[PDB]
C-alpha cells in the first residue's frame, strides 16, 4: 500500500554532451570572453560513487579542440595578410663568414615587395629557412605555401605562450573528476568527485612528446583506446618529468618594412655572431630511466618475456616525423631519433632542431600562418610529462607517431566527465495526498 | 538488548508539575518514534502521547492536550515528558514505548516495539 | 555539498534536495546552452505544476505504486539503495508514472472545482 | 492531441488543458524566438501567480461575473460554444477582468496575513 | 506606478507589490542581457519556492526574528522607514535569514510528509 | 487558379495543376572542363 | 507617450563620471559607424 512520491533535486545524473564555459585567471590564448575563475573553487568528494569513464568518448576533447582552433583563428584575423609576399624570390645561400656544415639552411632571398603606394615597389633582401621555400626552376624560389594557401602574418604583439584554461560546467550540468590513482582512461572510477571547473589546462601544442602537462600520481600510466589495434595511439603519462632545455642560439636580428597602408612585414634580417643550430638537451640518464619505466609498463600488456624496441618515426610530414613545439615565439622541429633507438630485452643527449616560419597547424590545408622572427637568442626549459607512441612476433616496435592534437587534450581531460543533472525522480512512500 | 529506563518524581500535590526523563539504549534512538502509555494502578493501559523520530511532531489525547508536553533529544538519547496541573485522574504508571509511528520512508508501525519499566506518578 | 549525497542512501539524500535545486539554475554556443538549460528547468517546473507539485520538493500524490514497477521493500529502497540505482531500476517506467500523475491531478482539479461549486 | 479540442465545446476542451500546457514549452533569429517564447511563458505564469493561480490549470477566483461582459447562460458558453468564439466575444474585456483579479488577490493576501497574525 | 512607492513607508509600499512584480519581467549583448534577466527572475522564484513561497508576494514564515538583526519597533520599520533604508540596515544579515528560511521549509516539508503518512 | 486580386493586372496568377507535365531538359554538348590556378589556394574552373 | 513616474521623497546619489551608460553609448556609436562603413567602397586603389 505504497504511493508515488515526486522528489525534485535528487542527485541523479546521465551522461550528456553540452557546451562548457571558458574561465581563466597580449596573448593568443587570453580571451576577454572567458569568465574570471573562482579564487577558491569547491571540490566535493562523492563517497561510495562509482562512475564509468571513457576518455576516448569524452566530448570535452572535441569542444577544447574547436575552442583552441577558434581562438587561434580569431587571433590571426586582425593581423597583416601577406598576400604581396607570394612573388618570385631570387635566393642564394646565406653563406656566413665562417664555415659551418649548415650551408643552405638559411637562404638570402631578394624580391620585389609592395609598399605604401601602389605605383612603387621595394627591393627586399630577407633571410628564410630552407624548409620555408621551394625551388621553382641566384636560383628562383617560392614560399612553400604559395601553391596551397595564403599567408596571414601573426601579430608580433600577441604571445603564443600557453596559459591555463579552466572549463566550467553550465548550470544544470556537473563535471566529475576521477582521481583514481593509476586510472587508465577507461572503466569504473571509484574516487569520483564533483568540481565546478577543471584544473588549469595549458593549451600546449606539440607532437610526439607532451610538454608541461600533468604527471601520474604513482606509476607511469599507459592509455589506449584498443591496445591491440595498431591504428590507435598510445598515450603514456609519466610519474616524473624529464627536463628538456631547448634553444635557438643564433642571435637573429629582425627587420621590418611597410608593405601597405597600416601594414608592416616583419622578417628575419640578419644573424649576429656565428650561426648556431637550434637544439634541445635531454638528460641521458633521466631519459634512460624513463624508457625503462615505460618498457616495464608496456610489458604488463605485451608480455613479460617479449622484446620492446623503440625506433624513429617512419615517415610523413615534418610535423609528425619530428617533435614539433613552440617556445619563445619560435616553432621548433626536433629530430628525436636519438631518444627512440633502442632494444629492450627481458652525460646529456642533444637533439638537432630545425625552425620554420610558415606553419600549417591543426592538420588543415589552405590556412597557413607566418610566424614573425623573434629578436635575439631564445631559450626555454620545459617538462616532458608524457609520450605519444604507435605500434607496428617476439619483438614489438614503438614509434613516436603523434600529430593529432585531440590526443594532447586527452592527456589532460582523461580525468573529467560531463554529466547532466536529472533532478526529478519518483519513489514509493507511505504518503497519500489529501 | 534494548532497554528503556525511566527517571521521575513521586508524590506531587494536585495542580503542580512533574517531569519524566527516559533514557534508552540498544538501538538507534533517532530511528524510532516514541510514545508514553499510562496505566492506572487498577486499570489497563491507555495511550497518552506520541512524538516522531525527529521530534518535530507531537500528538496528545484530547484530555491531556493542555497539560502534557512531549519532547526528545536525539543527541542525548533521551525522551522526556513534562506535565502541568496534575489532576487526580492522572495518577498512574507511565511507560516509555518505542514505536507507534514511522516517518513515511519506513515500514508502518502503529504499534509499540519496546517498553520500559514505568515511572509511578501519584497525587 | 552539491551531489555529495549521490552515493548516500535515498533516505539520507532526500534531506539535501535544496542543494541540488539551487545548483541547477545558479557567443552563440553559450547562449544556446543557457537558453536550453532554462528551457529544461522550466520543463521540469511545468511538469511538477501539472502534477500539482509546483511549490514542493517532496510532493506526495494519489497515484498508488503498482508493485510491477518495483516489488522492493521500503527498507530496500530507502535504506539499502541510492538514487542512481533506483533511477536505473525504474528508467523503463517513468513515462507510465508521469502519465498517471498527470491524469490524477486532472481528476483532482475537476473534483476541487466541483467541491468549490457547492453553495 | 495538441489543439484537437479547438473545435470542441468549452466544457469538452477544458479536460485537455495539460496537452496544450505541455506543448507551449516543449542563430540570432532563433535565439530571439526562443528567448521571447520563454519570456511569454513566464509572463503568463507570473500573471497566474499574481492572481494566486501559480500551480493550477483550472483556478477559481473571488471576482464575480459582471454580466455586462457576457450575458450568456452557462449552457450557451460551456455546451454550445468553443474557446475561440468565447475569446473573440470577450476580447475587449480581458484587461478589466485581469485588473479585478489582481486587486482581488492583493486583498486576499492582506486578509491572509492579518488572519495569520491572530495569536 | 512602477517604483512610485520607493520613497513611501514600508507599509504603504507593501500594497503595490504587483506593480514591480509585473515590471520585473515585462545582438549578442542584448540576448545576454535578456537571458541573464530571465535567469535572475527564475533564481528569485526558485528561492521563494525553496522557502515555500512559490505563489505568494507576501509570504509569512516560521523563522523568528532574532532582534540582533534589527531591534527596531514595528512602527519604526513599517511607518517611519522606507524599503531602501530597511534593505541597507539588514544588508549584512540576508544570507543568515535565507539560510534559516531554507532550513525551516525543509523541516516543514518533512513534517508534512510524515503527517500525510498517518493512516 | 490563385491570385491576390484576379482583376488587378499588376498581380501574378499562380496556376496549380492537378496532373504534372513531364519536361525533359538536356545540355547535349559533351563539354570538357579545364582548371587553372589563379592564386595561392585558388583555382579557376572554366569551359575548356 | 512614455511614462515618467516622480519618486517622491527619494534621494539618490549620482556620479556622471562613473555612469556606465556613457561607455555603452560610446561603444554603440562606434559600432554603428563601423557597420555603416563596412558595406561601402574601400578605396585601396587610391593610395598611389
Ligand atoms: C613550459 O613552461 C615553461 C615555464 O612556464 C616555459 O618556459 C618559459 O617560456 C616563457 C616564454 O618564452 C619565458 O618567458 C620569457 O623569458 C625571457 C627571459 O629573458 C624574456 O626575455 C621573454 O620576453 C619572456 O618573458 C619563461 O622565462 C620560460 N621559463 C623558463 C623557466 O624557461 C616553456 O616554454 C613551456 N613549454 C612550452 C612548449 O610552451
Ligand atoms: C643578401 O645578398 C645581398 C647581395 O649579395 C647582400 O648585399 C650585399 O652585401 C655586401 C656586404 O659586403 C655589399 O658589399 C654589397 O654591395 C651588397 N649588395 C647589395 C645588392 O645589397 C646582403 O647583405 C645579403 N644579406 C645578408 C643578410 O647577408
Ligand atoms: C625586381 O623587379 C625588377 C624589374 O623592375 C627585376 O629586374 C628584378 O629581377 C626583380 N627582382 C627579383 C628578385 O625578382
Ligand atoms: C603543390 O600542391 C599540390 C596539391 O595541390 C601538392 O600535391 C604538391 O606536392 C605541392 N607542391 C609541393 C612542392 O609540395
Ligand atoms: C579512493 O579514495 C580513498 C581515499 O582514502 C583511497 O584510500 C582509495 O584507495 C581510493 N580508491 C582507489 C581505487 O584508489
Ligand atoms: C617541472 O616539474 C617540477 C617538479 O617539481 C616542477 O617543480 C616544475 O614547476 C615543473 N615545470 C613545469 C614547467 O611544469
Ligand atoms: C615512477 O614509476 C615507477 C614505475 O613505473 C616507480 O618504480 C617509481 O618509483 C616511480 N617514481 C615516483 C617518484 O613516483
Ligand atoms: C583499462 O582498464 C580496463 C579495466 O576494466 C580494461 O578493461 C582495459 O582493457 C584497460 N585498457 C588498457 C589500454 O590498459
Ligand atoms: C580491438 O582490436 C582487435 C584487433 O587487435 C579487434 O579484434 C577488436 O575487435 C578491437 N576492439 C575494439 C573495441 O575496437
Ligand atoms: C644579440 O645582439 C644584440 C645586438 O645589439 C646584443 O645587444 C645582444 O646582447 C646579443 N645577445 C646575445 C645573446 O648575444
Ligand atoms: C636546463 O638548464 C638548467 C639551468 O640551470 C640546468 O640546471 C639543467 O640541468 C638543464 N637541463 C638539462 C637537461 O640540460
Ligand atoms: C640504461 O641504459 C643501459 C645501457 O646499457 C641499459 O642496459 C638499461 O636497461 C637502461 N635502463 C636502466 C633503467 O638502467
Ligand atoms: C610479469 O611479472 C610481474 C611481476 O610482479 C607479475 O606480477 C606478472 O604476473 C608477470 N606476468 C606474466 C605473464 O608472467
Ligand atoms: C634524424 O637523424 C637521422 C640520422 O640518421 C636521419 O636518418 C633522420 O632522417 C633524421 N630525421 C629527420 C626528420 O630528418
Ligand atoms: C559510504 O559507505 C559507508 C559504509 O561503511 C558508510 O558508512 C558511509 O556513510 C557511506 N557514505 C555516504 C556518503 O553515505
Ligand atoms: C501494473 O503494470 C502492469 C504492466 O504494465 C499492468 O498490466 C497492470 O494493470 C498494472 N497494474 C496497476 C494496478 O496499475
Ligand atoms: C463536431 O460537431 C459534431 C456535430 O455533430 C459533433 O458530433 C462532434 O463531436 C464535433 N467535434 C468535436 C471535436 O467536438
Ligand atoms: C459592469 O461593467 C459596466 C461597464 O464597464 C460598469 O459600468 C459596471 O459598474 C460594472 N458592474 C460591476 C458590478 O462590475
Ligand atoms: C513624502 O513625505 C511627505 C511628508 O509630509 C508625505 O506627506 C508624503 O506622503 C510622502 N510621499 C510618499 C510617496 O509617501
Ligand atoms: C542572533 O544572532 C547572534 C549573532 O549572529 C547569534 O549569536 C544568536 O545566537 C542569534 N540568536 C538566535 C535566536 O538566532
Ligand atoms: C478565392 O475564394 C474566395 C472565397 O471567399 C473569393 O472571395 C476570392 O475572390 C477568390 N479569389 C480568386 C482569385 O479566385
Ligand atoms: C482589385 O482590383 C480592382 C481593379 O481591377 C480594384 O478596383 C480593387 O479595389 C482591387 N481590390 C483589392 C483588394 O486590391
Ligand atoms: C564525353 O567525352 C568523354 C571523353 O573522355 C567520354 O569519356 C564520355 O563518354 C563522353 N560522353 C558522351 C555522352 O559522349
Amino acid at each position: 500500500n505504497l504511493w508515488v512520491t515526486v522528489y525534485y533535486g535528487v542527485p541523479v545524473w546521465k551522461d550528456a554532451e553540452t557546451t562548457l564555459f571558458c574561465a581563466s585567471d597580449h596573448n593568443v590564448w587570453a580571451t576577454h570572453a572567458c569568465v574570471p575563475t573562482d579564487p577558491n573553487p569547491q571540490e566535493i568528494h562523492l563517497e561510495n560513487v562509482t562512475e564509468e569513464f571513457n576518455m576516448w568518448k569524452n566530448n570535452m576533447v572535441e569542444q577544447m579542440h574547436e575552442d583552441i582552433i577558434s581562438l587561434w583563428d580569431q587571433s590571426l584575423k586582425p593581423c597583416v595578410k601577406l598576400t604581396p609576399l607570394c612573388v618570385t624570390l631570387q635566393c642564394t645561400n646565406y653563406a656566413p663568414k665562417l664555415r659551418s656544415m649548415m650551408r643552405g639552411e638559411i637562404k638570402n632571398c631578394s624580391f620585389n615587395m609592395t609598399t605604401e603606394l601602389r605605383d612603387k615597389k621595394q627591393k627586399v633582401y630577407s633571410l628564410f629557412y630552407r624548409l620555408d621555400v621551394v625551388q621553382i626552376n641566384n636560383k628562383e624560389y617560392r614560399l612553400i605555401n604559395c601553391n596551397t594557401s595564403a599567408i596571414t602574418q601573426a601579430c608580433p604583439k600577441v604571445s603564443f605562450e600557453p596559459i591555463p584554461i579552466h572549463y566550467c560546467a553550465p548550470a544544470g550540468f556537473a563535471i566529475l573528476k576521477c582521481k583514481d590513482k593509476k586510472f587508465n582512461g577507461t572503466g569504473p572510477c571509484q574516487n569520483v568527485s564533483t568540481v565546478q571547473c577543471t584544473h588549469g589546462i595549458k593549451p600546449v601544442v606539440s607532437t610526439q612528446l607532451l610538454l608541461n602537462g600533468s604527471l601520474a600520481e604513482e606509476e607511469v600510466i599507459i592509455r589506449s583506446e584498443n591496445i591491440t589495434n595498431n591504428a590507435k595511439n598510445i598515450l603514456v603519462q609519466l610519474n616524473t618529468s624529464v627536463q628538456i632545455n631547448c634553444t635557438r642560439p643564433s642571435n637573429n636580428t629582425v627587420k621590418s618594412i611597410r608593405i601597405g597602408p597600416g601594414q608592416a612585414f616583419y622578417y628575419f634580417g640578419d644573424v649576429l655572431g656565428h650561426v648556431r643550430m637550434a637544439h634541445c638537451n635531454i638528460s641521458k640518464a633521466t631519459w634512460n630511466e624513463t624508457l625503462g619505466k615505460v618498457v616495464k609498463q608496456l610489458r604488463k600488456h605485451f608480455g613479460n618475456n617479449t622484446i620492446i624496441r623503440f625506433a624513429q618515426s617512419s615517415g610523413g610530414d615534418l610535423e609528425v616525423t619530428t617533435h614539433s613545439f613552440n617556445c619563445g615565439g619560435e616553432f621548433f622541429y626536433c629530430n628525436t631519433s636519438g631518444l627512440f633507438n633502442s632494444t629492450w630485452i627481458s652525460d646529456s643527449l642533444i637533439l638537432p632542431c630545425w625552425i620554420k616560419q610558415i606553419i600549417n597547424m591543426w592538420q588543415r590545408i589552405g590556412q597557413a600562418m607566418y610566424a614573425p622572427p623573434i629578436q635575439g637568442v631564445i631559450r626555454c626549459v620545459s617538462n616532458i610529462t608524457g609520450l605519444i607512441l604507435t605500434r607496428d612476433s617476439t619483438t614489438e616496435t614503438f614509434r613516436p607517431g603523434g600529430g593529432d592534437m585531440r590526443d594532447n587534450w586527452r592527456s589532460e581531460l582523461y580525468k573529467y566527465k560531463v554529466v547532466k543533472i536529472e533532478p526529478l525522480g519518483v519513489a514509493p512512500t507511505r504518503c497519500k495526498r489529501r | 538488548e534494548v532497554q528503556l529506563v525511566e527517571t521521575g518524581g513521586g508524590l506531587v500535590q494536585p495542580g503542580g508539575s512533574l517531569k519524566l526523563s527516559c533514557r534508552a539504549s540498544g538501538y538507534t534512538f533517532s530511528s524510532f518514534a516514541m510514545s508514553w502509555v499510562r496505566q492506572a494502578p487498577g486499570k489497563g493501559l491507555e495511550w497518552v502521547s506520541l512524538i516522531n523520530d525527529r521530534g518535530g511532531l507531537t500528538f496528545y489525547v484530547d484530555s491531556v492536550k493542555g497539560r502534557f508536553t512531549i519532547s526528545r533529544d536525539n543527541s542525548k538519547n533521551t525522551l522526556s515528558l513534562q506535565m502541568h496541573s496534575l489532576r487526580d485522574g492522572d495518577t498512574a504508571v507511565y511507560y516509555c514505548a518505542t514505536g507507534g509511528m514511522s516517518s513515511a520512508l519506513q515500514s508502518s508501525k502503529y504499534y509499540f516495539d519496546f517498553w520500559g519499566q514505568g515511572a509511578l506518578v501519584t497525587v | 555539498g552539491f551531489l555529495g549525497a549521490a552515493g548516500s542512501t535515498m533516505g539520507a539524500a532526500s534531506m539535501t534536495l535544496t542543494v541540488q535545486a539551487r545548483n541547477l539554475l545558479s557567443g552563440i554556443k553559450q547562449l544556446q546552452a543557457r537558453v536550453l538549460a532554462v528551457e529544461h528547468y522550466l520543463r521540469d517546473q511545468q511538469l511538477l505544476g501539472i502534477w500539482g507539485c509546483s511549490g514542493k520538493l517532496i510532493c506526495c500524490t494519489n497515484v498508488p505504486w503498482n508493485s510491477s514497477w518495483s516489488n522492493r521493500n521500503l527498507s530496500e529502497i530507502w535504506d539499502n539503495m541510492t538514487w542512481l540505482q533506483w533511477d536505473k531500476e525504474i528508467s523503463n517506467y517513468t513515462q507510465i508514472i508521469y502519465g498517471l500523475l498527470e491524469e490524477s491531478q486532472n481528476q483532482q482539479e475537476k473534483n476541487e472545482q466541483d467541491l468549490l461549486a457547492l453553495d
